């Protein structure tokens, strides 16, 4: 009634916020719904299928709006579990985040429309689509990758832009009068962009032969340089996600490390024969036979050591390098101690002799 | 010795309510529930399975007494505790600050009691400086 | 007659199933045959070359169907070698696998057709083509790569989809009235897809200048983002195949390791001067002079050690790191033992002095 | 008045030359200005928007030219801070660099124009755009990447060129008479280039079926090979920037290393109880209580050790490998010394016995 | 006269065969010549520029043919330096290599033509272009990369081919009657190829809306899969060239290693005080004061050690890992020896006590 | 000693049917075939080639006696056997379970006989616990 | 000892103008300014924060005396100085040339005075060869 | 000692034809040319520059005598020679075959004379087995 309700609130906060596995399945289903709504709107734009598309889209839009309303209700209801956002005042405070601001803006726009509208509806659809993330993870990753590879990307942009401008200008000179496509330098720039991107619509293409030679040379260079950024971004994406996985693995290390320290200290302060361990003993007592407490504490220490060793997996060359290099320094200290002790032995040697 | 074995009999009688001589997974879970903590069934099963030497799903008395007599030195877990402290010394200077320690632990994993960390510093902050080395901590712990 | 027949059955199971080298050459030849059948069917679709294509395709189709029949016969015949599928009942049990189900479905469809049919024939050709794998290796690799890089791929999909929708909508607004290509938002979406994929058919392209500017900006962004997935997938393919090769190398390690343990124990239990080695001695006796048995056992141990060391090749930095770090821990234990023994020496030092 | 003026000169040399962060923001703003000038010139090329584009471009061009003049003034004024370019004669010497030569050439061309001109204006715009780098960093990176991967790039170029020539020739033979697109081999080469680059304008495409088959085979091969260079260049860009970052990190190491050596020697030569440390003592005296000097020197040593350890971060597997392998050799020397000392012990053993 | 002529023959073998640096500059110039000949032939194909192109191409072709003749003369003349190809009979033997066979075939074809010819001339130009490699390095690298990544490439080919076939068939069904482009399944296959390759000529494109939806889905999937191979091949190229560089570095190691062994043995067998070193002493004598010989031998040993250490650079993590792990095993042996010696000490301890 | 050398004469006479003083590859294959196992010709050739010191394609008697007298300690294969056991301890705890061992071996490489693994556990499971350390196994084996 | 503690009193009185018993960040900056060098406020704050044991933002007298008595041996910075010299021996032969050293230092970081490097070579170039080993330098420095 | 110093005088008089007390690069090249080998000028310059302690471009007599007296043990090049042998043992078994050695060397770098490799095997193939360990080779060489 009370604990069960709080547990359900936490579970619905889990699903409504940062879903995992099945929660992600629910989010995928709601995304499916909204995407089907968008596709049916696009179909309703067409005149031929307007009637059937509208007939099948009215009900889907009603379903989408009711789902959005209940989802927002549950979101604000479950925002109260967090201590930072505890209480109704804390729930209201939670709405000041940029994404809550975006969601409320979309909600006010949608209710205003519900209470020339096709353009506004399309903009609202785009905004609600942008609302699907709620974490900024995609944009954060994109920005981090761009900033990390800023040098390569800027080099590609600079060289490709120079190539585009120069090629467009030279082909414009080659074909200003002969070809109707290139009657202006802006047309030549449009052609150069469409060519170096390899889109090649075909609306504009060189027809003179000096123009075709210039186009060939500069299209080789420029298609290479325009394809550069995509590969740079792909490599950056891979690297950044790998770094994020490494950091997550190290945090998963950090937690069991604290667990192991806790359980080891508990065992040290739970020795049956020992004394002056009142804190841990009384601790177990309040949590609640001394031998049983010692046995359970030893068992906890063993399982915690198992967990810590499990988390100590390499995951990387540098990881094991550092792990074993700590021991290498330990061994260097040990061998220095052995050297000092042999020095003691040799100093004492004259005493015996 | 004999008296320790008798205390082991007492502990098992506290544990093994059935009297079969083996502390079963369900019996261990129920007794632990009675001991003031609330673990999970799969947790208990996995944590006792590798603990069991013969993999019988329970702990027979010889394993119980051997593990009770199993000293911390035999485990040779000094490296494990040293690493666990090491993953907290972000600076890598070899010393870990104690206010830091207190907070980190009060918030981490099996959240320790305030008196627990107080006695931790009592035994470990012998220097009473707050910036406690962890190698000395593990070396005294194992001893 | 008996052993030779079983050996031939196993060889034909090897070639018919999971072919290697030459078996792969036979599978390549049968794939060639079926692909030539498909190409000749495509040619027979054309009206100009229908007569000659059909004339040359009838015989090829007959050859393909007879080859398929004999291949299925041999497949079910050789399915009996495996213990899990021993006996005719085991052979029938073997047919419950999903791929055997697909093959039998194709067979029933083909016999039904043999006993408006061009569409069904084309679908059957596609299904038989899908049948060529028989291991799911390609699909398994694709799925594993997609799941492994799910974050990067989803980021690319989300950003690219937002870019496509926004660019299509803005160019539609720019050219709703001026350009006949973009008279509907669905046309604008089609143009945006064809542009961001860099296909650029040319059936639709912006002609206004605000439309062209929007197209330029968003095509830069969107062509980059649409080219992303391909590079992500390529990198994932490379990584996953490398992981598979690593796992195969480690299994090739595991086998000679067991071999070495076996031969080392045999040598330990075959010492001529030693006694109480009845098991290994009697073992050699039954396999079948004691000195000869000892010599052969030593020779086996030597060759097994050679094989194990051969399998112990690095293949990777982390591999040698772990291999030598095991020895590093061994050396740390040794130096700790030396420390303890020096402690014994110093404790005894007062005794002599 | 004097030190403040020199400080301002150095700050403006920092911003005017090799800008960082905010200096880069100013450079981005001036680049924006010049790019807007170029875009407005392109717009003024069009006849429809010529009047408004010129009206809004006159003022922007005036702003750009005044900004360029003041920037060159400040550049030559601040060139005097550097010792190599100290004095007005040194400032004049500074102008002999290739980029200063380019800038002065652009300036003389622009003043000549200011004192049939659209072509010259466009060329001047391209040259001023090329002037934006001032370090050659983009071109240096491109050249280094191309040279580093010269083997792969040359292999791709050779194979792709052979594929282009062969495919163009074969499709020309297939369609010399049937298709008006391929009435000459030069047309076939143009088609082959536009196809293998995947631009595919559509002005030329095979229409015969032998031509289409040849096109299909060779377009598979050639599109793969033409897409090769872009990926090769992207990977090279990433690798080269990583190498540059590694070198920068190692230089950032080198500096604190000198700092640590300096402070450690200062401490060694500042011991209060010690003597014959007149240089360091008198050094502190001139910089300017002996105990205070010793305390500050110890504090400097401690902070310098902290900085050196901070700079000693791994940044790479090979880095820590070398760092700890130095210690490994040290430990090998130590254990050899222990071996020799145990040899001394055993040699002395007979003496006691 | 004799040694100088042999030196010149070896230098011209170096330049004519496997050129380096400047030799590569000469090869680049001759390639330029032949490429200009090909370009001028292409220009002569055009009717408009036939007269001037032929006028300027006659002399260039004469230059090319004379250069080819003299180059072949020098090639066969310098083939005699190699011991395997010493003598005129050895020179003739040298011509049995596949590339010499190709060159002689081209030569006989060219002389036959010189003694309807435009097709043969174009084929001869293609063959002479293929002749430019002479090492098979490009083809060898391509084949090695394809075989190394055979799994990924085959997965990409299989999935992309299935996608192409399925998409083409489904769009053909969608547009068999509505669209004139897809009146046959072969047309649909051509469209599918041109689309998934992202060439997109525009001659064929879906116009129905079910066809457009199918096209959109399958073009997403198929453009990704068709772009896969290019990235796979690029990564393979990079990896294979890196492996080749590693092998070259290790061979450059191997040579100075032999040098160091040689010089170290020479020093061991050149000690002045030592005796029974007649071989090395007499060796120096014949090459030709004993103290001078010892000094030069020591100097040679020092420089050889310097060279060997220079060649011992890491170049890779695994390289230093193995290098220092050899020393790690050495140190383990040393510490085991120390353990045994401490065992001797403890065993002797009772004797003294 | 002399008696061991005489036993080596007996072994060679059993092996070298030709009497040339060298056990040839073909003779080794045939005698082994007579000894109750069926190897392959290339297997024999490769496994004896590196075994032969002079690379004569056969084993002369001095090599035979030297290899027979070659003790396990000289090979210093302790690391090799330790690694071979190590690649089976997936947990990495340093101990390898014995039911596991039995099965793995009965199925792996040169499939051992049941009595073979029984005597393996007899000599190696001195503790009789099933979870046998491999470092101790190799250390006793080499001794 | 007592006289050293009295000298510490003198040093603190020179430092702590306020007389609160703690040398504050601002007081340290001002006194250092009076000592002939011009550091920055953030530099001082960061360099004293970790120096302070209790993180009070200032140095109490016990920390002052402990750090003054803190010998170079206790720091165990031998590896640090050895590495700092090592990053300059590009050849890696283990010896670093002295003209090289002079120049590098006169130009690097806290630019040393000419007499400073002169006494550096005096104490370190005991061999007087210019090519000075750095391991010996650190070993004598720590001693 | 004194007689060794006199022999050094004889060696220098053989080398230094000018009589300036320093063997110049050109003089070293010419004398070596007279000694039966034909090196290159840049080779000589680079190989003597690092050899020279003071970097004077020539070798003064103290450096000459110090390097002549410089024993192989001081160089501590045992690891270098051990690696140089190691890069030839492709198998990695720790032993390198001698026919192999002969050929490899007769063809590698400073091609040794046949008698040179003959005495190499004489001193190194003490076992006379052909498969010679290289660690023992370096250990005896340094001694
Ligand atoms: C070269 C190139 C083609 N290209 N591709 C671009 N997109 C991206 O890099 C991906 C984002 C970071 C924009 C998401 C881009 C941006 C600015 C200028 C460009 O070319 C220009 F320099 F000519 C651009
Ligand atoms: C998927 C894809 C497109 N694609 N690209 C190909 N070229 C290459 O891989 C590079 C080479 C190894 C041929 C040099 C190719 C070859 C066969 C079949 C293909 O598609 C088919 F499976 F549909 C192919």
């Amino acid at each position: 009634r009370n604990a069960f309700y709080r547990k359900l609130q936490n579970f619905l906060y889990n699903v409504l916020e940062r879903p995992r596995g099945w929660a992600f399945i629910y989010h995928a289903y709601v995304f499916l719904l909204v995407f089907s709504c968008l596709v049916l709107s696009v179909f309703s734009t067409i005149k031929e299928y307007e009637k059937s598309s509208e007939g099948a889209l009215y009900i889907l839009e009603i379903v989408t709006i009711v789902v959005f309303g209940v989802e927002y209700f549950v979101r604000i209801w479950a925002a109260g579990c967090c201590c930072r956002y505890r209480g109704w005042r804390g729930r209201l405070k939670f709405a000041r985040k940029p994404f809550c601001v975006i969601d409320i803006m979309v909600l006010i726009a949608s209710i205003a429309v519900l209470a020339s509208a096709l353009r506004s509806l399309r903009f609202l659809q785009i905004l609600r689509m942008i609302r699907m993330d709620r974490r900024g993870g995609t944009w954060k990753l994109l920005g981090s990758v761009v900033y990390a590879h800023s040098k390569e990307l800027v080099t590609a942009w600079y060289i490709g832009f120079l190539c585009l401008i120069l090629a467009s200008f030279l082909v414009y000179l080659a074909e200003k009068g002969e070809n109707d496509h290139f009657d202006t330098y802006a047309d030549a720039l449009w052609w150069g962009l469409i060519t170096l991107t390899t889109i090649g619509y075909g609306d504009k293409y060189p027809q003179t032969w000096n123009g075709r030679l210039l186009a060939a040379t500069f299209t080789l260079i420029g298609v290479s340089f325009f394809a550069l950024p995509a590969g740079i971004l792909g490599s950056g994406f891979a690297l950044k996600v790998q770094e994020q996985h490494r950091q997550k693995h190290f945090e998963k290390r950090r937690n069991p490390a604290a667990g192991l320290i806790q359980s080891a200290w508990r065992f040290y302060a739970t020795n049956l024969s020992r004394t002056d361990l009142h804190s841990t003993w009384q601790y177990y007592e309040r949590t609640v036979l001394k031998v049983s407490i010692r046995a359970v504490c030893v068992m906890r220490f063993l399982v915690s050591k198992r967990k810590f060793k499990e988390s100590l997996r390499p995951y990387d060359v540098m990881d094991v390098i550092e792990q074993y290099s700590a021991g290498h320094l330990d061994m260097l200290s040990r061998i220095k101690s052995l050297q000092s002790r042999v020095d003691q032995i040799v100093g004492r040697g004259p005493a015996i002799t | 010795t004999e008296e320790q074995i008798a205390e082991f009999k007492e502990a098992f009688s506290l544990f093994d309510k059935d009297g079969d001589g083996t502390i079963t997974t369900k019996e261990l879970g129920t007794v632990m529930r009675s001991l003031g903590q609330n673990p999970t069934e799969a947790e208990l099963q996995d944590m006792i399975n590798e603990v069991d030497a013969d993999g019988n799903g329970t702990i027979d008395f010889p394993e119980f007494l051997t593990m009770m007599a199993r000293k911390m030195k035999d485990t040779d877990s000094e490296e494990e505790i040293r690493e666990a402290f090491r993953v907290f010394d972000k600076d890598g200077n070899g010393y870990i600050s104690a206010a830091e320690l207190r907070h980190v632990m009060t918030n981490l994993g099996e959240k320790l009691t305030d008196e627990e960390v107080d006695e931790m510093i009592r035994e470990a902050d012998i220097d009473g400086d707050g910036q406690v080395n962890y190698e000395e901590f593990v070396q005294m712990m194992t001893a």
